[PDB]
Protein backbone atom coordinates (compact mmCIF):
# COMPACT_ATOMS: atom_id res chain seq x y z
CA UNK A 1 0.00 0.00 0.00
CA UNK A 2 1.29 3.44 -1.41
CA UNK A 3 1.83 5.82 2.31
CA UNK A 4 3.41 8.61 3.25
CA UNK A 5 4.68 8.78 6.98
CA UNK A 6 6.03 12.12 8.74
CA UNK A 7 7.89 13.21 11.48
CA UNK A 8 6.35 14.31 14.93
CA UNK A 9 5.56 17.61 16.39
CA UNK A 10 7.61 20.66 17.26
CA UNK A 11 7.79 23.54 18.43
CA UNK A 12 10.11 26.54 17.92
CA UNK A 13 11.46 29.72 18.51
CA UNK A 14 11.29 32.80 15.95
CA UNK A 15 14.63 33.08 14.34
CA UNK A 16 15.09 29.42 14.36
CA UNK A 17 14.88 26.60 11.62
CA UNK A 18 13.07 23.11 11.47
CA UNK A 19 13.60 20.34 9.66
CA UNK A 20 10.67 17.44 8.62
CA UNK A 21 10.85 14.08 7.21
CA UNK A 22 8.52 12.40 4.93
CA UNK A 23 9.15 8.40 4.66
CA UNK A 24 7.52 6.77 1.49
CA UNK A 25 6.50 3.78 0.67
CA UNK A 26 4.19 1.20 -1.47
CA UNK A 27 6.11 3.06 -4.38
CA UNK A 28 8.99 3.15 -6.19
CA UNK A 29 10.06 6.97 -4.30
CA UNK A 30 11.83 8.06 -7.41
CA UNK A 31 8.92 7.39 -10.34
CA UNK A 32 7.31 10.81 -8.62
CA UNK A 33 8.04 14.04 -7.50
CA UNK A 34 7.23 14.95 -4.09
CA UNK A 35 5.01 18.59 -3.21
CA UNK A 36 5.23 20.29 -0.03
CA UNK A 37 2.25 21.89 1.56
CA UNK A 38 1.29 23.89 4.71
CA UNK A 39 -1.86 24.69 6.34
CA UNK A 40 -2.22 27.07 9.32
CA UNK A 41 -4.50 26.16 12.11
CA UNK A 42 -8.14 27.07 10.96
CA UNK A 43 -6.51 28.45 7.32
CA UNK A 44 -6.48 26.87 4.10
CA UNK A 45 -3.81 25.01 1.76
CA UNK A 46 -0.57 26.59 0.29
CA UNK A 47 1.69 25.17 -1.71
CA UNK A 48 5.53 25.42 -1.06
CA UNK A 49 7.60 23.74 -3.98
CA UNK A 50 8.18 20.80 -5.44
CA UNK A 51 11.64 18.20 -5.39
CA UNK A 52 13.00 15.74 -8.05
CA UNK A 53 13.85 12.38 -6.46
CA UNK A 54 16.04 11.56 -9.50
CA UNK A 55 17.70 14.96 -9.72
CA UNK A 56 17.53 16.48 -6.90
CA UNK A 57 16.54 19.48 -8.71
CA UNK A 58 13.70 21.58 -6.37
CA UNK A 59 10.99 24.84 -7.40
CA UNK A 60 10.53 26.89 -3.97
CA UNK A 61 7.39 29.31 -4.33
CA UNK A 62 8.76 32.65 -4.62
CA UNK A 63 7.15 33.56 -1.37
CA UNK A 64 10.03 31.03 0.49
CA UNK A 65 13.16 31.77 -1.90
CA UNK A 66 16.06 31.79 -0.18
CA UNK A 67 14.36 30.02 3.54
CA UNK A 68 13.32 26.83 2.19
CA UNK A 69 15.41 23.98 1.25
CA UNK A 70 14.26 20.52 0.21
CA UNK A 71 16.33 17.49 0.11
CA UNK A 72 15.30 13.04 -0.16
CA UNK A 73 17.31 10.02 0.76
CA UNK A 74 16.59 8.02 -1.69
CA UNK A 75 18.05 4.82 0.25
CA UNK A 76 15.41 4.99 2.65
CA UNK A 77 12.83 6.93 0.49
CA UNK A 78 12.74 10.20 2.86
CA UNK A 79 12.11 13.36 1.88
CA UNK A 80 13.16 16.34 3.72
CA UNK A 81 12.02 19.77 4.29
CA UNK A 82 13.67 22.63 6.06
CA UNK A 83 12.71 25.95 6.68
CA UNK A 84 14.83 28.74 8.53
CA UNK A 85 14.14 31.79 10.07
CA UNK A 86 11.06 30.66 11.20
CA UNK A 87 8.55 33.42 12.60
CA UNK A 88 5.04 33.47 14.10
CA UNK A 89 2.97 33.02 10.80
CA UNK A 90 5.12 29.59 10.12
CA UNK A 91 3.28 28.05 12.46
CA UNK A 92 1.06 25.63 10.52
CA UNK A 93 0.64 21.78 9.56
CA UNK A 94 3.16 20.96 7.09
CA UNK A 95 1.98 18.54 4.18
CA UNK A 96 3.97 16.22 1.83
CA UNK A 97 2.45 14.65 -1.02
CA UNK A 98 2.96 12.50 -3.95
CA UNK A 99 2.52 14.45 -7.39
CA UNK A 100 1.24 11.70 -9.46
CA UNK A 101 0.76 14.46 -12.24
CA UNK A 102 -0.12 17.83 -12.29
CA UNK A 103 -2.52 18.85 -8.95
CA UNK A 104 -3.50 15.26 -8.57
CA UNK A 105 -1.88 14.96 -5.14
CA UNK A 106 -2.26 11.58 -3.82
CA UNK A 107 -1.58 10.02 -1.62
CA UNK A 108 -0.62 13.14 1.22
CA UNK A 109 1.18 12.19 4.78
CA UNK A 110 -0.65 12.70 7.70
CA UNK A 111 0.96 16.24 8.39
CA UNK A 112 3.48 17.44 10.77
CA UNK A 113 2.83 20.63 13.42
CA UNK A 114 5.41 23.40 13.83
CA UNK A 115 4.61 25.83 16.01
CA UNK A 116 6.52 28.93 16.12
CA UNK A 117 6.39 30.92 19.01
CA UNK A 118 8.42 33.18 21.64
CA UNK A 119 6.74 32.04 24.59
CA UNK A 120 8.67 29.45 26.56
CA UNK A 121 7.01 26.15 28.96
CA UNK A 122 4.92 27.31 31.52
CA UNK A 123 2.78 25.37 33.62
CA UNK A 124 -1.09 26.67 34.16
CA UNK A 125 -3.02 28.23 36.79
CA UNK A 126 -5.36 27.20 37.81
CA UNK A 127 -9.00 28.95 39.63
CA UNK A 128 -12.05 27.59 40.42
CA UNK A 129 -15.36 28.65 39.11
CA UNK A 130 -17.73 28.77 42.36
CA UNK A 131 -21.30 27.67 41.47
CA UNK A 132 -24.36 29.85 41.94
CA UNK A 133 -28.59 21.95 38.10
CA UNK A 134 -25.72 23.90 38.91
CA UNK A 135 -22.43 24.51 36.98
CA UNK A 136 -19.43 24.62 38.59
CA UNK A 137 -15.79 24.52 36.98
CA UNK A 138 -12.10 25.10 36.68
CA UNK A 139 -9.99 27.36 35.08
CA UNK A 140 -6.52 26.97 33.67
CA UNK A 141 -4.69 29.85 33.00
CA UNK A 142 -1.88 30.83 31.01
CA UNK A 143 -0.02 27.93 29.80
CA UNK A 144 2.53 26.95 27.29
CA UNK A 145 2.53 24.91 25.41
CA UNK A 146 -0.48 22.05 24.45
CA UNK A 147 -1.96 20.49 26.06
CA UNK A 148 -3.10 19.78 29.40
CA UNK A 149 -5.78 17.11 31.10
CA UNK A 150 -8.41 17.61 33.30
CA UNK A 151 -10.47 15.35 35.31
CA UNK A 152 -12.94 15.11 38.22
CA UNK A 153 -12.47 13.67 41.53
CA UNK A 154 -9.82 11.80 39.98
CA UNK A 155 -12.08 10.52 37.42
CA UNK A 156 -15.02 9.81 39.54
CA UNK A 157 -17.21 12.64 38.67
CA UNK A 158 -17.43 11.77 34.35
CA UNK A 159 -21.18 12.71 33.51
CA UNK A 160 -22.12 16.47 32.85
CA UNK A 161 -18.37 17.43 32.36
CA UNK A 162 -17.54 19.39 29.43
CA UNK A 163 -13.83 20.52 28.74
CA UNK A 164 -13.75 23.01 26.40
CA UNK A 165 -10.66 23.32 23.79
CA UNK A 166 -8.26 25.83 24.40
CA UNK A 167 -8.03 29.39 23.33
CA UNK A 168 -4.29 31.68 22.60
CA UNK A 169 -4.44 34.71 23.98
CA UNK A 170 -2.74 37.68 22.38
CA UNK A 171 0.11 37.00 24.74
CA UNK A 172 1.13 33.54 23.38
CA UNK A 173 0.09 31.43 26.33
CA UNK A 174 -3.14 28.89 26.35
CA UNK A 175 -6.13 29.18 28.59
CA UNK A 176 -8.76 26.33 29.20
CA UNK A 177 -11.70 25.51 31.33
CA UNK A 178 -13.50 22.65 32.03
CA UNK A 179 -17.52 22.87 33.60
CA UNK A 180 -19.38 19.84 35.14
CA UNK A 181 -22.87 20.07 35.51
CA UNK A 182 -24.01 18.67 39.06
CA UNK A 183 -27.45 18.26 41.25
CA UNK A 184 -28.17 21.70 42.70
CA UNK A 185 -28.76 19.33 45.82
CA UNK A 186 -25.53 17.80 46.25
CA UNK A 187 -23.29 21.17 46.42
CA UNK A 188 -22.82 21.46 50.26
CA UNK A 189 -22.44 17.98 50.54
CA UNK A 190 -20.09 16.41 47.50
CA UNK A 191 -16.37 17.37 47.24
CA UNK A 192 -15.74 19.20 43.92
CA UNK A 193 -11.96 19.00 42.74
CA UNK A 194 -10.38 19.60 39.36
CA UNK A 195 -7.64 17.43 38.38
CA UNK A 196 -5.37 19.47 36.57
CA UNK A 197 -2.43 17.65 34.73
CA UNK A 198 0.26 19.70 32.13
CA UNK A 199 3.05 17.21 31.54
CA UNK A 200 4.85 19.59 28.93
CA UNK A 201 6.25 21.47 32.14
CA UNK A 202 5.52 18.41 34.53
CA UNK A 203 2.83 20.47 36.66
CA UNK A 204 -0.23 18.85 38.70
CA UNK A 205 -2.83 21.24 40.36
CA UNK A 206 -5.90 19.73 42.56
CA UNK A 207 -8.15 22.56 42.79
CA UNK A 208 -11.88 22.33 44.90
CA UNK A 209 -14.43 24.18 43.87
CA UNK A 210 -16.81 25.27 46.78
CA UNK A 211 -19.64 27.30 46.56
CA UNK A 212 -19.63 31.01 47.53
CA UNK A 213 -22.03 32.74 49.85
CA UNK B 1 34.81 41.26 -21.51
CA UNK B 2 33.52 37.41 -20.85
CA UNK B 3 31.59 35.41 -18.55
CA UNK B 4 33.83 32.89 -17.62
CA UNK B 5 32.47 28.86 -15.61
CA UNK B 6 34.78 27.40 -12.43
CA UNK B 7 34.79 24.03 -13.93
CA UNK B 8 35.97 20.57 -12.01
CA UNK B 9 37.91 19.16 -12.88
CA UNK B 10 39.76 21.27 -15.88
CA UNK B 11 38.65 20.78 -19.34
CA UNK B 12 41.15 20.68 -21.91
CA UNK B 13 40.58 23.49 -24.84
CA UNK B 14 39.60 20.99 -27.16
CA UNK B 15 36.71 20.21 -25.02
CA UNK B 16 35.30 23.45 -26.00
CA UNK B 17 32.01 23.28 -27.64
CA UNK B 18 29.39 25.18 -29.56
CA UNK B 19 26.00 25.83 -26.88
CA UNK B 20 23.29 25.10 -29.23
CA UNK B 21 20.61 25.07 -26.55
CA UNK B 22 19.73 24.90 -22.67
CA UNK B 23 16.34 23.67 -20.64
CA UNK B 24 15.04 25.90 -18.22
CA UNK B 25 12.64 25.67 -15.13
CA UNK B 26 9.85 28.00 -14.49
CA UNK B 27 9.89 29.43 -10.76
CA UNK B 28 6.58 28.40 -9.41
CA UNK B 29 4.53 30.75 -6.44
CA UNK B 30 3.19 34.42 -7.65
CA UNK B 31 4.74 37.72 -7.41
CA UNK B 32 3.19 41.17 -7.34
CA UNK B 33 6.30 42.32 -9.26
CA UNK B 34 4.79 40.96 -12.54
CA UNK B 35 7.54 38.70 -13.12
CA UNK B 36 8.56 35.67 -14.48
CA UNK B 37 11.77 33.88 -13.23
CA UNK B 38 13.26 30.97 -15.04
CA UNK B 39 16.15 28.69 -13.85
CA UNK B 40 18.24 25.89 -14.64
CA UNK B 41 15.97 23.09 -15.12
CA UNK B 42 15.19 21.14 -12.15
CA UNK B 43 14.35 17.92 -14.08
CA UNK B 44 16.32 14.67 -14.90
CA UNK B 45 17.67 13.32 -18.03
CA UNK B 46 14.04 12.52 -18.98
CA UNK B 47 13.39 16.10 -19.32
CA UNK B 48 16.58 16.82 -21.35
CA UNK B 49 15.55 13.90 -23.46
CA UNK B 50 12.48 14.75 -24.75
CA UNK B 51 13.78 18.05 -25.80
CA UNK B 52 15.82 16.32 -29.13
CA UNK B 53 17.93 18.48 -29.78
CA UNK B 54 21.12 17.00 -28.33
CA UNK B 55 24.20 15.35 -30.55
CA UNK B 56 26.56 13.35 -29.11
CA UNK B 57 27.23 15.40 -26.37
CA UNK B 58 26.00 14.02 -22.76
CA UNK B 59 25.26 17.41 -20.96
CA UNK B 60 23.22 18.48 -18.50
CA UNK B 61 21.53 22.39 -18.62
CA UNK B 62 23.59 23.31 -21.42
CA UNK B 63 23.01 21.07 -24.74
CA UNK B 64 26.36 21.13 -26.57
CA UNK B 65 26.76 20.90 -30.34
CA UNK B 66 23.75 19.90 -30.84
CA UNK B 67 20.72 20.91 -33.10
CA UNK B 68 20.11 24.53 -34.18
CA UNK B 69 17.23 25.47 -35.13
CA UNK B 70 17.04 27.63 -39.01
CA UNK B 71 14.98 30.57 -38.36
CA UNK B 72 14.47 32.20 -34.65
CA UNK B 73 15.16 30.58 -31.02
CA UNK B 74 12.58 27.81 -30.58
CA UNK B 75 10.97 27.17 -27.36
CA UNK B 76 8.72 24.42 -26.35
CA UNK B 77 6.95 22.14 -23.12
CA UNK B 78 4.61 19.42 -22.69
CA UNK B 79 2.43 22.20 -20.83
CA UNK B 80 3.83 25.77 -20.65
CA UNK B 81 1.37 25.87 -17.06
CA UNK B 82 2.34 23.13 -15.46
CA UNK B 83 5.85 24.42 -13.64
CA UNK B 84 7.22 20.56 -12.76
CA UNK B 85 7.57 20.48 -17.17
CA UNK B 86 10.62 21.76 -18.17
CA UNK B 87 10.93 24.32 -21.15
CA UNK B 88 13.51 23.21 -24.11
CA UNK B 89 15.34 26.07 -25.88
CA UNK B 90 17.03 25.56 -28.72
CA UNK B 91 19.52 28.48 -30.23
CA UNK B 92 19.43 29.25 -34.11
CA UNK B 93 23.28 30.87 -33.34
CA UNK B 94 25.46 29.03 -31.68
CA UNK B 95 27.39 30.32 -28.80
CA UNK B 96 31.07 29.80 -28.11
CA UNK B 97 32.06 28.38 -24.59
CA UNK B 98 36.21 28.05 -24.62
CA UNK B 99 38.22 26.03 -21.94
CA UNK B 100 41.47 27.40 -20.86
CA UNK B 101 42.10 24.66 -19.49
CA UNK B 102 42.87 25.60 -15.83
CA UNK B 103 39.71 25.27 -14.34
CA UNK B 104 37.50 27.80 -16.16
CA UNK B 105 35.75 28.16 -19.45
CA UNK B 106 34.13 31.28 -20.60
CA UNK B 107 31.64 32.49 -22.83
CA UNK B 108 31.16 36.12 -24.41
CA UNK B 109 29.41 38.44 -22.11
CA UNK B 110 27.89 40.30 -25.35
CA UNK B 111 26.85 36.95 -27.39
CA UNK B 112 25.05 35.44 -24.36
CA UNK B 113 23.35 38.64 -23.56
CA UNK B 114 22.10 38.81 -27.24
CA UNK B 115 20.88 34.94 -26.73
CA UNK B 116 19.35 35.46 -23.49
CA UNK B 117 17.25 38.21 -25.08
CA UNK B 118 16.15 36.17 -27.94
CA UNK B 119 15.20 33.77 -25.53
CA UNK B 120 13.41 35.97 -22.99
CA UNK B 121 11.83 37.76 -26.19
CA UNK B 122 10.14 34.24 -26.84
CA UNK B 123 8.97 33.43 -23.78
CA UNK B 124 7.50 37.02 -23.74
CA UNK B 125 5.12 35.35 -26.16
CA UNK B 126 4.20 32.33 -24.33
CA UNK B 127 3.53 34.50 -20.55
CA UNK B 128 2.90 37.98 -22.23
CA UNK B 129 4.40 41.29 -21.55
CA UNK B 130 6.25 40.66 -18.16
CA UNK B 131 9.45 41.42 -17.02
CA UNK B 132 11.49 37.92 -17.67
CA UNK B 133 14.34 37.14 -14.85
CA UNK B 134 17.10 34.48 -14.93
CA UNK B 135 18.15 33.13 -11.71
CA UNK B 136 20.77 30.16 -10.67
CA UNK B 137 19.84 26.93 -10.14
CA UNK B 138 17.36 26.36 -7.41
CA UNK B 139 19.97 23.21 -6.31
CA UNK B 140 19.93 19.54 -6.80
CA UNK B 141 22.36 17.03 -7.15
CA UNK B 142 26.18 17.66 -8.74
CA UNK B 143 25.57 16.95 -12.32
CA UNK B 144 22.55 18.87 -12.38
CA UNK B 145 23.08 21.70 -10.16
CA UNK B 146 26.02 22.36 -12.66
CA UNK B 147 26.47 22.22 -16.13
CA UNK B 148 27.94 18.96 -16.10
CA UNK B 149 29.09 17.32 -19.75
CA UNK B 150 31.38 14.26 -20.79
CA UNK B 151 34.75 14.98 -23.43
CA UNK B 152 37.43 12.21 -23.77
CA UNK B 153 36.26 10.20 -21.03
CA UNK B 154 35.89 12.30 -18.72
CA UNK B 155 32.86 14.51 -16.62
CA UNK B 156 33.64 17.86 -15.93
CA UNK B 157 31.14 19.90 -13.38
CA UNK B 158 31.20 23.63 -14.31
CA UNK B 159 29.26 26.41 -12.01
CA UNK B 160 26.55 28.09 -14.34
CA UNK B 161 25.99 31.34 -11.50
CA UNK B 162 27.05 33.41 -13.99
CA UNK B 163 25.20 32.44 -16.81
CA UNK B 164 22.09 33.09 -15.04
CA UNK B 165 21.77 36.14 -13.24
CA UNK B 166 19.96 38.60 -16.05
CA UNK B 167 16.80 40.76 -16.25
CA UNK B 168 15.13 41.77 -19.09
CA UNK B 169 12.08 43.83 -19.69
CA UNK C 1 -3.92 32.65 -9.64
CA UNK C 2 -7.01 32.79 -7.07
CA UNK C 3 -10.00 30.47 -6.83
CA UNK C 4 -13.00 31.47 -4.90
CA UNK C 5 -14.61 28.95 -2.98
CA UNK C 6 -18.40 29.41 -0.02
CA UNK C 7 -17.09 29.57 3.38
CA UNK C 8 -19.63 27.00 4.59
CA UNK C 9 -22.47 25.20 3.03
CA UNK C 10 -25.63 22.91 4.61
CA UNK C 11 -27.08 19.75 3.47
CA UNK C 12 -29.49 17.34 4.84
CA UNK C 13 -28.58 13.59 4.70
CA UNK C 14 -30.07 12.10 0.69
CA UNK C 15 -30.14 15.38 -0.80
CA UNK C 16 -27.65 16.69 -2.62
CA UNK C 17 -25.15 19.48 -2.75
CA UNK C 18 -23.14 21.51 -4.95
CA UNK C 19 -19.95 23.23 -3.95
CA UNK C 20 -18.62 26.04 -6.40
CA UNK C 21 -14.97 27.45 -7.37
CA UNK C 22 -14.55 30.37 -9.55
CA UNK C 23 -11.27 31.15 -10.96
CA UNK C 24 -10.49 35.22 -11.41
CA UNK C 25 -7.91 34.78 -13.76
CA UNK C 26 -8.08 34.29 -18.11
CA UNK C 27 -10.52 31.39 -17.58
CA UNK C 28 -10.15 28.60 -20.53
CA UNK C 29 -12.40 25.87 -20.94
CA UNK C 30 -9.67 23.34 -21.69
CA UNK C 31 -10.89 19.92 -16.81
CA UNK C 32 -9.38 22.56 -14.76
CA UNK C 33 -9.38 21.88 -11.10
CA UNK C 34 -9.24 18.63 -8.60
CA UNK C 35 -11.27 18.32 -5.39
CA UNK C 36 -10.01 17.56 -1.66
CA UNK C 37 -11.60 16.32 1.15
CA UNK C 38 -10.10 17.32 4.27
CA UNK C 39 -12.00 15.69 7.52
CA UNK C 40 -11.04 17.69 10.65
CA UNK C 41 -7.35 16.64 12.36
CA UNK C 42 -7.10 14.67 9.04
CA UNK C 43 -5.22 14.84 5.79
CA UNK C 44 -6.80 16.04 2.40
CA UNK C 45 -7.26 13.27 -0.01
CA UNK C 46 -8.27 13.56 -3.70
CA UNK C 47 -12.05 13.37 -4.71
CA UNK C 48 -12.41 14.69 -8.35
CA UNK C 49 -9.10 15.28 -10.48
CA UNK C 50 -8.74 16.83 -13.61
CA UNK C 51 -12.39 18.85 -13.56
CA UNK C 52 -14.18 14.97 -13.56
CA UNK C 53 -12.37 12.49 -13.20
CA UNK C 54 -13.20 10.79 -10.26
CA UNK C 55 -9.95 8.19 -8.68
CA UNK C 56 -10.48 3.93 -7.71
CA UNK C 57 -11.94 3.66 -4.23
CA UNK C 58 -13.73 7.23 -4.50
CA UNK C 59 -17.53 7.00 -4.30
CA UNK C 60 -19.87 7.49 -7.01
CA UNK C 61 -22.09 9.89 -5.65
CA UNK C 62 -18.90 12.92 -5.97
CA UNK C 63 -19.29 14.21 -9.86
CA UNK C 64 -17.09 17.01 -11.18
CA UNK C 65 -18.56 19.63 -13.78
CA UNK C 66 -17.78 23.05 -14.95
CA UNK C 67 -19.77 26.03 -16.69
CA UNK C 68 -17.89 29.07 -17.55
CA UNK C 69 -15.80 30.18 -15.05
CA UNK C 70 -16.86 27.92 -12.65
CA UNK C 71 -15.90 24.20 -11.22
CA UNK C 72 -18.21 22.46 -9.28
CA UNK C 73 -18.16 19.46 -6.72
CA UNK C 74 -21.40 17.37 -6.62
CA UNK C 75 -22.31 14.97 -3.67
CA UNK C 76 -25.16 13.22 -4.13
CA UNK C 77 -26.24 10.78 -2.11
CA UNK C 78 -25.43 13.11 1.33
CA UNK C 79 -24.49 11.00 4.26
CA UNK C 80 -23.14 11.70 7.77
CA UNK C 81 -19.34 10.54 7.11
CA UNK C 82 -19.19 13.89 4.08
CA UNK C 83 -19.23 16.20 6.59
CA UNK C 84 -15.70 18.16 6.05
CA UNK C 85 -13.48 20.21 4.68
CA UNK C 86 -14.14 20.64 0.50
CA UNK C 87 -10.76 22.60 -1.12
CA UNK C 88 -10.32 22.72 -5.04
CA UNK C 89 -7.25 22.87 -6.55
CA UNK C 90 -5.69 24.61 -9.60
CA UNK C 91 -1.79 23.78 -11.27
CA UNK C 92 -2.01 26.86 -14.18
CA UNK C 93 0.81 28.67 -13.11
CA UNK C 94 1.35 27.29 -9.76
CA UNK C 95 -0.43 25.41 -7.77
CA UNK C 96 -3.27 27.24 -5.88
CA UNK C 97 -5.80 25.81 -3.87
CA UNK C 98 -9.13 27.59 -3.00
CA UNK C 99 -10.47 28.98 -0.23
CA UNK C 100 -12.75 25.86 1.25
CA UNK C 101 -16.30 25.27 1.94
CA UNK C 102 -17.24 23.67 5.23
CA UNK C 103 -19.84 21.21 4.42
CA UNK C 104 -21.95 20.32 7.30
CA UNK C 105 -24.82 18.04 7.26
CA UNK C 106 -27.68 18.47 9.00
CA UNK C 107 -28.70 15.03 10.84
CA UNK C 108 -29.94 17.11 14.02
CA UNK C 109 -33.03 19.53 14.74
CA UNK C 110 -32.50 23.29 15.82
CA UNK C 111 -30.78 23.74 19.05
CA UNK C 112 -30.46 26.85 21.12
CA UNK C 113 -27.16 27.07 23.23
CA UNK C 114 -26.55 26.76 26.58
CA UNK C 115 -24.77 29.48 28.06
CA UNK C 116 -22.81 30.02 31.54
CA UNK C 117 -20.83 33.00 32.56
CA UNK C 118 -18.85 32.87 35.26
CA UNK C 119 -17.34 36.07 37.09
CA UNK C 120 -13.67 36.59 37.78
CA UNK C 121 -12.12 33.95 40.66
CA UNK C 122 -11.56 35.02 44.03
CA UNK C 123 -7.76 33.84 43.94
CA UNK C 124 -7.37 35.31 40.76
CA UNK C 125 -8.27 38.35 41.90
CA UNK C 126 -5.34 38.79 44.15
CA UNK C 127 -3.48 37.55 41.85
CA UNK C 128 -4.01 41.10 40.21
CA UNK C 129 -6.20 39.63 37.22
CA UNK C 130 -9.51 38.81 36.16
CA UNK C 131 -11.41 36.63 33.80
CA UNK C 132 -15.01 36.55 32.72
CA UNK C 133 -15.65 32.95 31.26
CA UNK C 134 -18.61 32.21 29.01
CA UNK C 135 -19.36 28.79 28.18
CA UNK C 136 -21.28 27.74 25.22
CA UNK C 137 -22.65 24.24 24.68
CA UNK C 138 -25.22 22.05 23.45
CA UNK C 139 -26.16 23.89 19.83
CA UNK C 140 -26.73 22.78 16.50
CA UNK C 141 -25.53 23.41 14.23
CA UNK C 142 -22.21 25.00 14.66
CA UNK C 143 -22.88 28.50 14.30
CA UNK C 144 -22.21 31.22 16.98
CA UNK C 145 -21.16 34.99 17.20
CA UNK C 146 -20.11 36.23 20.88
CA UNK C 147 -20.53 39.77 21.85
CA UNK C 148 -19.55 40.92 24.91
CA UNK C 149 -21.18 44.38 27.36
CA UNK C 150 -19.41 46.21 29.76
CA UNK C 151 -22.82 47.51 31.37
CA UNK C 152 -24.40 49.27 27.91
CA UNK C 153 -21.17 49.60 26.26
CA UNK C 154 -19.82 46.93 23.99
CA UNK C 155 -16.04 45.43 24.49
CA UNK C 156 -14.14 43.87 21.89
CA UNK C 157 -10.55 44.49 23.59
CA UNK C 158 -9.61 41.62 26.16
CA UNK C 159 -11.93 39.01 23.78
CA UNK C 160 -10.62 35.56 22.79
CA UNK C 161 -13.67 33.46 21.41
CA UNK C 162 -12.52 29.81 20.99
CA UNK C 163 -14.25 28.28 17.05
CA UNK C 164 -17.11 25.84 17.84
CA UNK C 165 -16.47 22.26 18.25
CA UNK C 166 -18.42 19.12 18.22
CA UNK C 167 -19.25 17.99 21.46
CA UNK C 168 -20.66 14.22 22.48
CA UNK C 169 -23.89 14.29 21.48
CA UNK C 170 -23.05 15.81 17.75
CA UNK C 171 -23.92 19.10 19.40
CA UNK C 172 -21.39 22.33 19.30
CA UNK C 173 -19.68 23.68 22.02
CA UNK C 174 -17.75 27.24 22.42
CA UNK C 175 -16.16 29.47 24.45
CA UNK C 176 -15.37 32.92 24.79
CA UNK C 177 -12.60 34.91 27.43
CA UNK C 178 -12.83 38.52 28.46
CA UNK C 179 -9.49 39.27 29.94
CA UNK C 180 -10.34 42.43 32.13
CA UNK C 181 -8.11 44.77 34.88
CA UNK C 182 -9.32 44.00 38.37
CA UNK C 183 -9.51 47.56 38.51
CA UNK C 184 -11.76 47.05 35.34
CA UNK C 185 -13.77 44.82 36.56
CA UNK C 186 -15.27 46.37 40.01
CA UNK C 187 -15.54 49.79 37.77
CA UNK C 188 -18.86 48.28 35.82
CA UNK C 189 -22.45 47.52 37.32
CA UNK C 190 -22.27 44.35 35.29
CA UNK C 191 -21.15 42.52 32.37
CA UNK C 192 -22.98 40.62 29.80
CA UNK C 193 -21.88 37.41 27.58
CA UNK C 194 -24.13 37.87 24.63
CA UNK C 195 -24.41 34.47 22.25
CA UNK C 196 -26.04 34.71 18.85
CA UNK C 197 -27.14 31.64 17.80
CA UNK C 198 -29.72 30.63 14.38
CA UNK C 199 -31.25 34.50 14.58
CA UNK C 200 -31.65 34.20 18.61
CA UNK C 201 -29.22 35.04 20.89
CA UNK C 202 -29.00 33.74 25.18
CA UNK C 203 -27.86 36.33 27.34
CA UNK C 204 -25.96 36.16 31.07
CA UNK C 205 -24.70 39.12 32.80
CA UNK C 206 -22.78 38.77 36.38
CA UNK C 207 -21.86 41.69 38.92
CA UNK C 208 -19.31 42.73 40.85
CA UNK C 209 -21.14 42.32 44.08
CA UNK C 210 -22.17 38.66 43.03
Amino acid sequence: QVQLVQSGAEVKKPGASVKVSCKASGYTFTGYYMHWVRQAPGQGLEWMGWINPNSGGTNYAQKFQGRVTMTRDTSISTAYMELSRLRSDDTAVYYCARSLGRDWFDPWGQGTLVTVSSASTKGPSVFPLAPSTAALGCLVKDYFPEPVTVSWNSGALTSGVHTFPAVLQSSGLYSLSSVVTVPSSSLGTQTYICNVNHKPSNTKVDKKVEPKS
Amino acid sequence: DTITLPCRPAPPPHCSSNITGLILTRQGGYSNANTVIFRPSGGDWRDIARCQIAGTVVSTQLFLNGSLAEEEVVIRSEDWRDNAKSICVQLATSVEIACTGAGHCAISRAKWANTLKQIASKLREQYGAKTIIFKPSSGGDPEFVNHSFNCGGEFFYCASTQLFASTWF
Amino acid sequence: SALTQPASVSGSPGQSITISCTGTSSDVGSNLVSWYQQHPGKAPKLMIYEGSKRPSGVSNRFSGSKSGNTASLTISGLQAEDEADYYCCSYAGSVVFGGGTKLTVLGQPKAAPSVTLFPPSSEELQANKATLVCLISDFYPGAVTVAWKADSSPVKAGVETTTPSKQSNNKYAASSYLSLTPEQWKSHRSYSCQVTHEGSTVEKTVAPTE
